[PDB]
């Protein structure tokens, strides 16, 4: 039905509203609830995930629609974070050593990235605009960005020396790189360990949040200095007992579900906008 | 028909002129007129009403003639004339409520009560007066196929209308474009919006278009053209296009650029207004095309660079109106303005009487429902029941 | 010009008085009339158009006298006046558009035509007949110096105007203090602002200011005087002075406090009122002088409190407004209104014909360049060609 | 108007009537009226052309009466009349081109060239002879506004259009689902097509629609209906709906199910035929409405069943089309058709003369502008000009 084409959509300011449509999202829908893998230790129990789709089904959820899965630590959860299912939420600790690598991982999971290959031995390379990124991720990554002129001669380095060129990543397993728009640069991604990707976001991303568990309340998802705002999916919540982070979730199902929606590209009517 | 409006004439005329204490002369035509509709009246009957809570009622005219003899009038005489004044300007209005309330789909200018198909015979012509009114002379003039005119003041043109037309949308609701307008009465406010601010347009102008067509052709008309929709002005919360969802429209408001006002006629541009606000004329047109852009200013002050980034949350979101407003014009078809008060005397005798609905008017005499699907069917019966509704508010307001 | 007016007032006479069927005494005092306009008007001939696209035409008359004598009238005796009546009516049209079209510097008041100069000579004056409109009254009142007046319902008597100005200004453009004004046909809103909400004022009141002096003088005006400027209300971003950036304007609005609006004539006070809102009169004016002020609020709750700090982000601006409306009032000289079309028919010939611009008017008859340098020299063209308007009007709708 | 069918048609008798050796009371009635004619005409003089590079003429008229004293008529008596009907037949000839040429926006249906408004005098009316031809019967009834009515053989009543409308779509155009239309003249073909054939639509039913609105209302058509689109039957390309990309159709033609036409008048059905071909009739209507649909086959034969698979590549699809055509109906506005040569007659004189654009006419007289937008101002100088180019075809064909 006209899959490709943009057609625009006329209707009345007067026209009378459909019925309430939020419990039949929970007959359908999935859920994904994640954690580290510390706070099953405090719980002691192995009887917990059944105890807690147990208090699901008062809010609507059936038996086999919500899902767990675990991850070590921010550091390991961020080599592939795959999101799979429908609705999910992230559950983070705060680090005061970890200020940038969390902002990495919900700048990766709350955005959309269009990402082309890269190779590093091959070509010069250069960003076009504000929205172009380098987005690298792996067992160990370490990146050193040669900057040329218009003449292909080092701006600082020595196209040949590996040693005078300048280093941006020592050693993470994820990083997006902001170089100067425009500049062909020279590149040293140690490819054995790492995978560097040419990426470019889109409108960002709408089914998944993520909830700082303690901490104060920072996070630049963007990338410029003169903004940083706080979206309505990016939240914080204190702690002392990891089943009161559990109850709370529970209990405010629809408030956290209605904060979300469905991922756009996901439906039908996306179907050449790059998600059938 | 058109002894119909000569009966209400000399009446009016009759109940002004024949004081007590007037000199004879200036009532010596007056008299020749008003004996000489008796002569004709006498010795016929009538009868009106029937339909609906209408009730029937019978009439029969023996009445004698008024005397010519005095130089000054007395109180005998006008007295003797009252009581003759106050039987026709009773006869005139129960022809006019039975003409007003019926109505046909075949041929709607002909006469359908009983009583005014039989006063349109060769015998009842010599009752014929002067035809002065601005309804009875376009009635004539119309009759013979001549170009006729009414002149109204802020006409009913424009039929109740308010939606909104989205040109780029997701099911999030924060990235949109488009415009939304209110079409009502004699008034167009239409307002462009941008929730990005022309940040990846082409040379950073966003181009609006909005096109309402008329139903009638309007000629000589007085137009005029603010630049801001105030309605469209304040933070507002929508429903989607079927009434799923609803989304919000938080506006702050630049000016409108390079706005041009065409006026069509056929698809012919007969006027055009480049960035000119305030009175305009427009001669003759059928169509209205407001053309207007919005342009992202090159410089902004610390206070204006923070309403518009260039990443996807968009907390303020851009705006550029129009207002558009028809003082006066002249029509050739019927309509309803804001002076005149003979749509008002319709619906209130319908109403009142409790009449079923017919084969052509909308249930309950909807303006807005008449002016969307105005027909020549049913322009004919609009002409035929205004014309007799200005007859009934000379007698009787 | 007299002897023009005299011209259509029996033509239009004799369409409406001229029917069939009717008695001859109603008639009797038109027919001696016109037939004493043929008399005067055979063996002349005539000539019109000329200029622009306007074609040129020749005009003849030789014509016949009516009959006197039937009893009532009938269609042998309408249908041999109406190809009578028709060709004088096509000629009247043609001498009006020859005559809206032309003007003048030296002398605008006298006739510019060929055809209305030769009208006005002492043969053509036995023609002449009633005046009793309103433009052919206040024609001949002003011609002996006596004293005339115009009545009009919501006349445009402001030029086009839309400013503001900025009493306390710096680049960063975050403290600011002045007033807004949109002076537009018939309407004044002026709103006033204070960023810093007189937290520095002494005695924390802030005086504002409006003056608009008229073009003409009015008379028995009534006005309505409402204490908010809806239109300065909403969130906006506006360019600086000369164009160079922009600044942004966040209001949140107080009431106005202690309102005084003057009406000036010559420097002395007509009529005051002091925090009257609603319907006002205003006996003899030229200018209108608004006077209200900002005072802060001594008691606020804490949703208010958070407002205003003392510090300098200023994140609500306080704003303080008025509203003024004339609806109707009485000028001398000629004007543009609401209810009547004669600035639209005197547009309208020009814009058909391909008219060129001459030495007095704006080019396209532009309203708001024509009331803005408003001199006695346009003043004459004006009521001269309004007044063959309005003599057109009577036959040619 | 009414007098210049009355000189045409009393000079197409003189040339038939008045020949050698006929009896003198065959033509004793025609003799009384040509006599007439010329008592009437003479001393008159007349001017025509001037408009484009149509050249100015001047006309005379100072002839002599026909004998009334012969038996039969001899050559004498024909070659004396035969050179005053030259010079007559030779004027109406430059009085017809004069008024097919000119046109006016205001009031159509009045005459516009200096020669006919001068006919139009009661002097003239004497020359009024009996009003036989359609053309001049329907200019007297719809002048008293009375129903009148044209009979057409094929009318031009729809215009030019083919186009196509894709109800399912994506960028590689393999499975598409539609119609197709072409609509010139006084047919329409209509083909609705379905790549798929139905083999996942809801009962394996695919419904197609087609709504084609008139411009006037048509009356007791005769109309013929056949269950074939033969143009939209063989292999073709077709480009994309912004020009952008190409893609191709390769037919097999079903036959259609169910198919319904409906013939609408302001929304109303007045009449309806289910699977009924041939030759069907319409008494009134102005919308007509088509309904077909897609059933795929239940049972197939092994050559049939290869071409309709279940998988995606879909190298031949489904096609039902239909045929409507009018054969001749009864308008009341003038239309062009494919039997009488009116509209010829008119383009033909102002491509000749070189005609400038006017206010009212398509450039070139384009009968396809003409007919989208047939406004009542084009209907009326429409009317006036194919009732002159009637009479100009009488004398010169
Ligand atoms: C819902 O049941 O009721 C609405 C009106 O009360 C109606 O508009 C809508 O169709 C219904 N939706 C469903 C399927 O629940
Ligand atoms: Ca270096
Ligand atoms: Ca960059
Ligand atoms: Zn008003
Ligand atoms: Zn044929």
């Amino acid at each position: 039905q006209n899959y490709g084409i943009n057609l625009p959509i006329t209707g009345s300011m007067d026209t009378a509203y459909a019925n309430s449509t939020q419990e039949e999202t929970f007959l359908t829908s999935t859920l994904c609830l994640y954690y580290p893998t510390e706070a099953a230790t405090e719980i002691n129990d192995n009887s917990w995930k059944d105890t807690l789709s147990q208090l699901f089904l008062t809010k609507g959820w059936p038996t086999g629609s919500v899902y767990f899965k675990e991850y070590t630590n921010i550091a390991s959860f961020s080599v592939d974070p795959q999101l799979y299912c429908d609705y999910n939420v992230v559950l983070m600790k705060y680090d005061a050593t970890l200020q940038l690598d969390m902002s990495e991982l919900a700048d990766l999971i709350l955005n959309e990235w269009l990402c082309n290959p890269m190779d590093i031995t091959l070509y010069y390379y250069q960003q076009t605009d504000e929205a172009n990124k380098w987005i690298s991720m792996g067992s160990s990554c370490t990146i050193k960005v040669c900057p040329l002129n218009t003449q292909t001669l080092g701006i600082g380095c020595l196209t040949t020396d590996a040693t005078t060129f300048e280093e941006v990543a020592t050693a993470e397993k994820l990083v997006i790189t902001d170089v100067v728009d425009g500049v062909n640069h020279k590149l040293d991604v140690t490819t054995a360990t790492c995978t560097i990707r040419n990426c470019k976001k889109l409108g960002p991303r709408e089914n998944v949040a993520v909830i700082q568990v303690g901490g104060s309340d920072i996070l630049d998802i963007t990338a410029d200095p003169t903004t940083a705002p706080q979206t309505e999916r990016m939240m914080r919540i204190n702690w002392k007992k990891w089943w009161q982070v559990f109850y709370t979730v529970v209990d405010y199902v629809d408030q956290i579900i209605q904060v979300m929606s469905k991922r756009s590209r996901s439906l039908n009517s996306a179907a050449f906008y790059y998600r059938v | 028909m058109d002894v119909l409006y000569s009966l209400s004439k000399t009446l009016k005329d009759a109940r002004d002129k024949i004081v007590e204490g007037t000199l004879y002369s200036n009532v010596s035509d007056l008299i020749q007129q008003f004996n000489q509709m008796i002569i004709t009246m006498n010795g016929n009957e009538f009868q009106t009403g029937g339909i609906g809570n209408l009730p029937i009622r019978n009439w029969n005219f023996n009445f004698g003639l008024l005397g010519t003899t005095l130089l000054n009038l007395d109180a005998n005489y006008v007295e003797t004339a009252r009581n003759t004044i106050d039987y026709f300007v009773d006869f005139v209005d129960n022809v006019c409520m039975d003409e007003m309330v019926r109505e046909s789909q075949r041929n709607g200018i002909a006469p359908q009560s009983d009583s005014l198909r039989k006063l349109s015979a060769i015998k009842f012509k010599r009752i014929n007066f002067d035809n002065s009114s601005e309804y009875i002379e376009n009635w004539n003039l119309q009759n013979r196929r001549q170009r006729t005119g009414f002149t109204f003041h802020k006409p009913n043109i424009f039929p109740y209308s308010a939606s909104f037309t989205l040109n780029r949308s997701q099911p999030a609701h924060d990235n949109l474009m488009g415009t939304m307008w209110l079409n009502a009465g004699s008034e167009i406010q239409v307002a462009g919006f941008d929730y990005s601010c022309a940040i990846n347009a082409p040379a950073n102008i966003q181009q609006f278009e909005h096109i309402v067509p008329l139903r009638r052709v309007l000629t000589t008309a007085t137009i005029t053209l603010l630049p801001d929709a105030e309605r469209f002005s304040f933070p507002r919360v929508i429903n989607s296009a079927d009434g799923a969802t609803t989304w919000f429209f938080n506006p702050v408001i630049l000016r409108p650029n390079n706005v041009e006002v065409e006026f069509l006629l056929n698809g012919q541009i007969i006027n055009t207004y480049q960035a000119r606000f305030g009175t305009i004329v427009a001669r003759n047109f059928d169509t209205i095309r407001l053309s207007f852009q919005l342009m992202r200013p090159p410089n902004m002050t610390p206070a204006v660079a923070v309403l518009f980034p260039n990443a996807q949350p968009f907390e303020h979101h851009a705006t550029v109106g129009l207002t558009l407003r028809i003082e006066s014009a002249v029509c050739e078809s019927v309509l309803a303005d804001a002076s005149e008060t003979l749509l008002a005397n319709v619906t209130s005798v319908r109403q009142e009487y409790a009449i079923p609905v017919g084969p052509v008017f909308p249930p309950g005499m909807n303006w807005t429902d008449l002016i969307t699907n105005y027909s020549p069917s049913r322009e004919d019966n609009l002409q035929r029941v205004f014309t007799v509704a200005s007859i009934r508010s000379m007698l009787i307001k």
